[PDB]
């Protein structure tokens, strides 16, 4: 159905086959989450693909697309759900070629809920 | 995977992190990330963890932690000091 | 000298404990709450407005200890005032029934939220 608010952990794994850990937070509509090097945000308009924007804050650790500006990636809503295990195919925009996997895995509800 | 200093070479056995902190009470000065991934191997977010790790395996490691500016670059960056290890 | 409700957003943390025991993690403050986590624990609280912040945190990654070493949920307690500066913010913030034990917090603010 719909994904479920609260705090996921998050682990990614790019085409060039970097990977890394982080944490995702699901509040409503609102999507925040990062790790050690980036941090990321987006609405789910609902409607569409949800475009999740990529900001890098700290330059001394490499992107695991080894991108070293902000991007965007695409997330499909086809494969959202309810379910306490998500898996993810997410690339970048306007660039299939490269793309992280994403394995979300669900710890927590929110403390004030809706 | 990683690779072993030759300073260390005869403890191949033991898991990364033991392996690191036996390196680093050789240097007997404050290490940080980059000092370990250069000398293991390993990339940068790897060298984090294993201090992170490390700094809570207090039975094992006997050491001291520090948050402290570098370059700058006006930053900090987490520093480790390792005094010795326990391998009982 | 600024009360605990400033900037809303995505701040990155480090923090060391009373046994010199660290980690690093993220954490987002958005209206009256706070969220976040690191690669053992994660973390919520809601700003009461008028005293002290009670903040849970709960371990999700059983192969890595706590940085306190607390082998079950805790609470940590974040003083009301945190003093401000800028971009920049030093926390003490001792776990709740116990002042002995403790995490010195340094946060650093990313961006504001896109909404």
């Amino acid at each position: 159905m719909i994904m479920k608010d609260g705090i996921y952990s998050i682990i990614f794994i790019s085409n060039e086959d970097s990977c890394g850990e982080g944490i995702l937070i699901k509040n409503g509509n609102m999507i925040t989450g990062g790790d050690i090097a980036s941090v990321y945000q987006g609405v789910l308009s609902e409607d569409e693909d949800i475009i999740l924007h990529v900001h890098r804050y700290n330059y001394e650790i490499p992107s695991v697309l080894n991108i070293e500006q902000d991007y965007q990636l695409v997330i499909p809503k086809k494969v959202l759900s309810n379910d306490n295990n998500l898996t993810l195919h997410c690339h970048v925009r306007g660039n299939e070629k490269l793309f992280v996997d994403v394995y979300a895995k669900f710890i927590e509800p929110l403390v004030i809920k809706n | 995977d990683y690779v072993i200093p030759d300073s260390v070479k005869n403890y191949d056995g033991e898991p990364l992190y033991i392996l690191v902190s036996l390196w680093c009470k050789l240097q007997e000065k404050w290490i940080s990330r980059n000092d370990i991934a250069e000398a293991f191997g390993i990339n940068l977010r790897r060298a984090s963890f294993i201090i992170t790790y490390i700094s809570r395996r207090k039975e094992k490691i006997s050491f001291r932690v520090r948050y402290v500016s570098y370059g700058n670059l006006h930053y900090k960056r987490l520093e480790i000091f390792i005094y010795d290890v326990n391998l009982e």
